[PDB]
DNA sequence: GCATGCATGCGCATGCATGCATGCATGCTGCATGCATGCATGCGCATGCATGC
DNA sequence: GCATGCATGCGCATGCATGCATGCAGCATGCATGCATGCATGCGCATGCATGC
């Protein structure tokens, strides 16, 4: 009211919940990440 | 899973089992008829092998009524046709007769490549075996060696080429099935839900591309190991290799560089062709659509353009072509991929004499009559008009061409012109006469002009090269053109024309083109007098727009006047109120012969090639004397539409030509002048009454 | 909506003459010294 | 997982389709059908808007305002019904009144989007109707098992949903090679089009509007280029403008669409699209009542514009031409004329535009033109055109266009020789055709022709012959069935009888009339009989042997003219059969039109 | 989506519980004790390896050296026999004679 | 009853799993640039038709 | 019949969407280290108990 959509996943600096920190990680050592561009419409 | 499994009702290796009984079996009502085939095939006199699904059904049928089991084969077939192409080579590698005619000099060098290639085969065998035995470490033995060596893939040593045939209706309607490979259907009537079946297209071929070989398995030789590596192709492009994948290569640390031998790569023949639907299938107020149908193998150069036909082919999708921004999805293109083809009409030069032919001629000569009874045969919709339906039918037939020598030449076709009263149905013997004739075509007036006749310049699709497509003179090559309303044409068609019945070619010197055309064909043209109706009160050549010398160029020129009379209109009246009460002729003592049995008498009449006589040559020229003499007075009078000239002699020894041909005599008659003369004196009471 | 293509070989000439230094003769010598040694007259490792 | 909402609207759905029980009759009527029958009819059924507006507001605005959220649960719902009754999902179609959501592509903003609208315009140009690949099917040889995928896009359902791109299989899960069944796996047509503002709704001078439309499956050719179309659908965005990644670019925006469900053609005048009824058994029984009077000519003549003072007789060949004969096609091949064409030369305020605005505006399919308005390639259709795929195509005229109608042309004898030459093959061999460079075809040309004509020397003369008088080809002539000559001669009580009606207009209906038209041409087609046979012979026998100067030749043409006219007679009568009487007035009506 | 290995396989072991009719009567047993008792038991049953072994060789080997392909199948069968009897899914458990698979 | 060795808790020194951040060099990918091609048009000239004359 | 002016189709230049690659420079990320903390371990000393003289 040039905006662009996210190039990152902003559920990680956005520290939402306790359990969300929880959520953010499963499966062993292996790391979550979303990949550039996640985001859709 | 990912990948998931469904169960369908399809068991292969009994429909394999079937395929070897039925190639094994099969009696045709000698031994074994695909048996024989494959003999041949062996001994390398036949390329190509055709499977009939009659033959399937019928077999199927005679197990069926003795009580033993089996299984739905040609449905199998129909659905999914392309699968049961290699079913049916792996079935008949595994059967082929030993060659029992020895390999000479004579022979074609892919045969010699072949034998090469499994002797070879043979030889790795063999040493293996031997190497093996001697090893001191029989069934096991054979499997271990087949597990060890390589080979040369049945693929590579295969010489023929196999095709389907579709069910025809009367076996089907006899057996009580429904033959869905052989229901003619339009571009239009042909969607997505027949993909992957057997089908019939019914249409026009409007454009055929130039055969050019398309790679199937290319090939390449290693100079370190001297290995053969093939690479299979299946697409529009491919990439080249470029280092070896041998065993031998492959487990050493320096490769070698392969290089492209094009003798070894396997290549077939490929065109492809465009169909477009009939005009009796387009629905009201649309344009007709096309199609596109693949060629391969030893069915090139079955489909000329302006051909109507039935095409049987197995329908295939392919990778989507059009613009990026408009795919949704993943789309396809489509296209047909050919697998026999059959006619409406017969060509004149694929004739051959046989029984079933022979029967239907001799029934036709022992009738008697066969002069008259063809020319009343010509649209017997049409009252009267007897004389002209003679002249109609020579030209059909036509003359004899004569090489003289020296590079000379003379033509021996026959041209024709009608020229009369509006309102005389001479459109309608246009028509039919067109639809008569095997490569006949049909043009009116200022719808064709220009590149319309003739040709021009334009750029393949396929290829990347340029062409001359041929316009209306060029696509009734070795037929009958024939053109309506041939008063109202431009200067440079009618000097196109002029050319044509010239020396049949059409010169052409323009920007980008400087050739010649060749137009081995017959005219037939249609006009009208100046003022409407003809005007007796001038001269005959002042009631007509072309020249006389084009006029003159004409083997028969008829006159057709309308003069009231109470008599006659009563007959025509009757004849014209009676073809609309019913759908057929009033006559009942005469009986009309069809197109095809007329076609196939025209076709053996074209063979022969009467001679002249003596007696026949001095009566020639005292006609000739005569009438000379007499057409200078009558043209002094201006009453005469042109003076007799040496192309009247021509004429009447071109007609005499063709009487004698469909007489079905080596030589010449009398009566033969008779009636030439005969009928070129009838080509002009209508003005002398 | 094609399958995917293949590759393969087939032997037919003689190449090069083998060199002793190569994989394949490595192979082959090897192969020889396991089928044929003989120990007091015995293939052991045949045997093995 | 399932949602709770989802569910409660599919119930209110469901009672929805309870309380109305004309849809659910028409879903088992097409089961039916299809069973009985096996041509296979589509899985489609059309709902009214007004029904759901009395029904529940709610959902009506939940439809017309949020359909992505609405239409899937009621398209379940029906699709529920559908396999609870019978012994493909199924999908639905809206009409009704819109209100304020029927819009045209000037006037459909981005506040629309989203949203459920009604379109309508001028079909501009269509696209090749393509398979696309939904489900392949494989085999491996090594194992002898057969395996599948699905494919799935953007445009294929309303609501978002996460991609999930999946590869085309070569291998099996252990290596194995495999192979495709072209037979087994699935294909579904598809197709994409353009739609236009009206040329008659447009404002003038200034550049059009459109918009595209999405068809799948069922509604994939419904339409040709320049038909008036009505389209209703879903405006719908798709993918993202520009925004992913940088993408410095500003200029793009969102693309937009519309997901099309229902396509209605509408008939307008000078148009391709011919004009239908839907008949009904009181219209059935009215029609087939008045059949049965003896001056039910009289009567459908007299109700032809009655707004014109006589003319009687052009009222009655008007008529004839408008039911037509019948055309015969023999086993040989030959094609032999049905239809009856009329020429008017008069005087220059005889009403000849009135009679031919008419007919344009009467016949179920009309094409009207103009002396020099169109000329060339703008009446054979001999123009050529080509797709961006490379290939050239052709695009139809007037008389290809106006195949199976008719074709009025005001001020004739403004005409050329190159186009009377090529009207001369429509009006007698009703074929149109085309050499040129790459194309090589004939087209069904089968329309008839109404035409006014001017004197030469502006007002009729009795002193000179007709020929003189009329000035045109005489085989042109006679390919005029009839052929009519009006003129003005100052009398009193004429000009007084004309003044007072004329004056009454400035201070049977017309649909019964298309009604009964249409009925006839459909279900008639009367046969020949010996006694018109007769009676045809002795009228053509004493017309080619009279002495009297005609106003058109004799010749063949006019014995089936004759023909044409009896069995025409005969069609207005419902009668199977050609009786005495029709072959009287066909004699009678052109004996007055000759003298 | 469905795989036709995985209907086959169930349809196997259900005619396996066919055939033995011990642990059909053992799970109405369990849920009658906790119907009529509402303590609530877990839903499973034990599984012996020899009778396996006795009726399909091949599904007795696929259980012992696939389990990952043979095992679910036969919980889903028997958790559709459980849910046809009755007016959580199930699992399994294995007893009898694990041959060279008993280690430490 | 008295003296002595032994094994059992206090009083620690010290190494090592866990878990989080930080500067940096790495590897990848969008992007500006080079380019070929086939289609559309803006237009001038040579031909055939229409209109007086 | 005879001469002029206009539509019309042929022929030639030129602009522009499409669609492919290529060297490069920017940007997010894995990696080497930099470090704090809490736990266990082994290592003696003070000593309460058992044994012998
Ligand atoms: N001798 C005849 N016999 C039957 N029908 C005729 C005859 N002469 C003319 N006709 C009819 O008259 C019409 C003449 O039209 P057309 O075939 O174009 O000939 P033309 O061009 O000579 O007028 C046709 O439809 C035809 O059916
Ligand atoms: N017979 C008639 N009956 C009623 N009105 C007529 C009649 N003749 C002429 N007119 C009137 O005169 C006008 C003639 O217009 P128009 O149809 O263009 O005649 P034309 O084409 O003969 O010049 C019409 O508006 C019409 O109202
Ligand atoms: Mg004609
Ligand atoms: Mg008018
Ligand atoms: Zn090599």
């Amino acid at each position: 009211n040039t905006v662009s959509l996210p190039r990152s996943c902003l559920s990680t600096i956005e520290s939402e919940s306790s359990m969300a920190n929880e959520s953010n990680i499963g499966d062993e050592s292996t790391k979550k990440n979303c990949g550039p561009d996640p985001y859709i419409i | 899973a990912a990948l998931p499994s469904i169960q369908l009702p399809v068991d292969y290796n009994n429909l394999f089992n079937e395929i070897t009984d039925f190639l094994v079996t099969f009696k045709q009502d000698k031994g074994p008829k695909y048996m024989a085939m494959l003999q041949k095939v062996a001994n390398r006199e036949l390329n190509s092998v055709i499977i009939d699904l009659d033959d399937i059904l019928q077999y199927q049928n005679e197990k069926f009524l003795q009580g033993t089991q089996a299984d739905d084969l040609v449905s199998a077939i129909q659905q999914n046709a392309n699968h049961f192409t290699e079913l049916f080579c792996r079935a008949i590698d595994n059967n082929m007769p030993l060659p029992t005619k020895e390999i000479d000099y004579k022979d074609d060098v892919l045969d010699v490549i072949l034998n090469q290639r499994r002797l070879r085969n043979e030889r790795m065998l063999s040493d293996r075996t031997n190497e093996i035995r001697s090893e001191n470490l029989n069934d096991a033995l054979r499997e271990v060696v087949e597990d060890e060596t390589e080979l040369f893939p049945p693929n590579l040593t295969r010489r023929y080429f196999l095709y389907f045939k579709p069910l025809s209706q009367n076996c089907a309607r006899r057996y009580r099935k429904k033959a869905i490979s052989s229901k003619p259907l339009s571009v239009r009537q042909i969607k997505g839900d027949f993909l992957g079946q057997l089908i019939t297209v019914r249409g026009i071929i409007t454009r055929v591309s130039d055969v050019k070989p398309a790679v199937e398995v290319i090939a390449y030789t290693c100079d370190q190991c001297g290995y053969e590596v093939f690479q299979e192709v299946n697409s529009r492009t491919f990439t080249p290799l470029s280092e070896c994948t041998s065993e031998e290569c492959s487990q050493n640390q320096t490769k070698g560089q392969l290089f492209m031998s094009t003798r070894a790569s396997k290549f077939s023949a490929f065109q492809e062709c465009k169909i477009q639907e009939l005009s009796q299938q387009v629905p009201v107020g649309h344009i007709p659509r096309s199609l596109n149908i693949h060629v391969n193998g030893t069915l090139v150069r079955s489909l000329s353009p302006g051909d109507i036909v039935d095409v049987t082919g197995i329908f295939l999708p392919a990778p989507y072509t059009g613009f990026k921004a408009l795919k949704a999805g993943l789309l396809t293109e489509t296209y047909l991929e050919a697998q026999f083809v059959r006619q409406h009409k017969k060509k004149f030069a694929s004739f051959s004499l046989t029984s079933d032919v022979e029967e239907r001629v001799m029934e036709l000569i022992t009738s008697g009559d066969v002069y008259n009874r063809l020319a009343k045969s010509i649209a017997p919709e049409i009252y009267g008009n007897l004389d002209v339906k003679k002249a109609l039918l020579l030209l059909l037939v036509g003359g004899v061409d004569k090489r003289v020598g020296d590079g000379m030449k003379i033509r021996g076709d026959i041209n024709v012109c009608l020229m009369g009263d509006p309102g005389v149905a001479k459109s309608q013997l246009l028509k039919a006469i067109c639809k008569i004739s095997p490569r006949g075509v049909y043009t009116t007036g200022k719808g064709s002009s220009g590149v319309g006749l003739t040709a021009a310049v334009m750029k393949d699709p396929v290829t990347d090269e340029m062409i001359l497509e041929g316009g209306a003179l060029v696509l009734a090559d070795n037929g009958i053109c024939c053109i309506d309303e041939f008063d109202k044409m431009d200067e440079s068609d009618r000097t196109a024309i002029h050319e044509v019945m010239e020396q049949q070619t059409i010169s052409i010197s323009k920007a980008g083109i400087n050739t010649t055309l060749n137009a081995r064909t017959s005219i037939l043209a249609a006009a009208n007098p100046l003022y409407g109706r003809y005007n007796p009160r001038l001269s005959p050549l002042d009631n007509i727009n072309l020249p006389a010398a084009l006029l003159s160029r004409f083997d028969i020129l008829f006159l057709m006047l309308d003069i009231p009379s109470r008599d006659d209109d009563e007959k025509l009246a009757e004849h014209v109120t009676y073809v609309h009460m019913h759908n057929k002729q009033p006559d009942l003592d005469f009986t009309p012969v069809e197109p095809s049995k007329m076609r196939e008498y025209i076709a053996y009449a074209k063979t022969k090639r009467p001679v002249m006589s003596e007696a026949v040559n001095d009566y020639v020229v005292q006609a000739y004397i005569r009438l000379r003499q007499d057409s200078k007075r009558e043209m002094d009078s201006k009453f005469s539409f042109g003076q007799a000239t040496p192309r009247t002699l021509l004429g009447i020894i071109r007609l005499s030509q063709a009487l004698a041909k469909l007489r079905l005599a080596d030589m010449v008659d009398i009566d033969d002048v008779e009636e030439a003369l005969r009928l070129v004196r009838v080509s002009k009471e209508s003005l002398y009454q | 909506s094609f399958d995917r293509p293949e590759i393969y070989s087939a032997p037919v000439l003689q190449g090069e003459s083998p060199n002793d230094d190569d994989n394949t003769e490595i192979i082959k010598s090897f192969k020889n010294f396991i089928l044929e040694f003989r120990l007091d007259s015995q293939f052991i490792y045949r045997d093995q | 997982a399932p949602d709770a909402v989802f569910g409660d609207r599919v119930r209110r759905f469901q009672e929805f389709l309870d309380t109305f029980t004309s849809y659910r009759d028409s879903v088992r009527s097409i089961q039916v059908y299809n069973s009985n029958n096996a041509n296979i009819l589509p899985h489609r059924i059309i709902i009214s808007l007004d029904d759901l507006r009395e029904f529940d507001r709610s959902f009506w605005s939940g439809i017309l305002v949020e359909p992505a959220y609405f239409i899937p649960p009621a398209e379940k719902a029906l699709t529920d019904l559908a396999d609870s009754m019978d012994d493909h999902p199924w999908k639905l179609s809206f009409k009704g009144s819109f209100g304020a959501h029927a819009l045209s592509p000037r006037t459909l903003t981005a506040q629309h989007l989203n949203k459920l609208v009604s379109v309508e315009g001028i079909v501009t140009k269509t696209s090749l109707v393509r398979p696309k690949l939904i489900r392949s099917v494989h085999y491996a040889a090594k194992t002898g098992r057969f395996h599948y995928r699905d494919y799935t896009d953007a445009t294929t359902t309303l609501t978002t949903r996460i991609p999930t791109p999946a590869i085309y299989p070569t291998e099996d899960t252990e290596g194995n090679k495999l192979t495709t069944e072209y037979g087994y796996s699935t294909f579904i047509d598809h197709q994409r089009i353009t739609v236009q503002e009206m040329p008659e709704m447009a404002p003038a001078g200034q550049l059009p509007r459109s918009i595209d439309v999405i068809l799948d499956d069922d509604l994939v050719d419904k339409t040709k280029p320049g038909d008036r179309v009505n389209v209703v659908g879903v405006f719908k965005s798709l993918g993202a403008g520009g925004m992913n990644q940088s993408n410095s670019n500003t200029l793009i925006g969102f693309k937009t669409l519309i997901l099309g469900n229902t396509v209605y053609p509408l008939h307008a005048r000078s148009t391709g699209v011919a004009a239908r009824q839907m008949l009904t058994d009181f219209d059935i029984r009215n029609i087939n009542k008045l059949s049965k009077k003896k001056d039910i000519f009289d009567i459908l003549s007299q109700s032809l514009a009655p707004s014109i003072y006589g003319h009687d007789h052009i009222k009655k060949a008007i008529l004839l031409m408008l039911m037509g004969g019948v055309e015969k096609n023999l086993e040989n091949g030959s094609h032999l004329r049905g239809d009856i064409n009329i020429l008017m030369v008069g005087d220059p305020s005889t009403a000849k535009s009135q009679l031919l605005r008419f007919v344009l505006n009467t016949a179920s399919l009309a094409i009207a033109t103009t002396g020099r308005g169109s000329s060339g390639v703008g009446l054979t259709a001999a123009v050529t055109t080509d797709r961006e795929t490379g290939e050239r195509r052709l695009e139809a005229g007037a008389m290809v266009l106006a195949d199976r109608g008719v074709v009025c042309i005001d001020e004739f004898d403004k005409m050329t020789d190159v186009d009377r030459v090529a009207i001369h093959e429509v009006m007698e061999q009703q074929t149109v055709t085309i050499a040129k460079a790459g194309i090589h075809t004939t087209l069904n040309a089968r329309c008839s022709v109404i035409a006014a004509a001017n004197p030469v020397f502006g007002q009729y003369d009795v002193n000179r012959d007709p020929h003189q008088n009329i000035a045109l080809p005489d085989s042109l002539l006679s390919r005029f069935d009839l052929l009519f000559v009006v003129t003005d001669d100052i009398n009193e009580i004429r000009d007084r009888s004309i003044s007072e009606h004329v004056l009454r207009t400035h201070r049977v209906t017309i649909p019964f009339l298309r009604k009964y038209v249409q009925y006839a041409k459909e279900r008639v087609i009367p046969q020949l009989t010996q006694e018109a046979i007769n009676v045809i012979v002795k009228n053509y026998t004493d017309l080619r042997n009279d002495d009297n100067t005609k106003k058109s030749p004799i010749t063949a043409r006019t014995l089936e003219t004759l023909i044409r006219l009896a069995t025409a007679h005969a069609k207005v009568r419902l009668s199977k059969t050609v009786n005495k009487v029709d072959a009287k007035v066909a004699a009678n009506l052109l004996r007055f039109a000759l003298l």
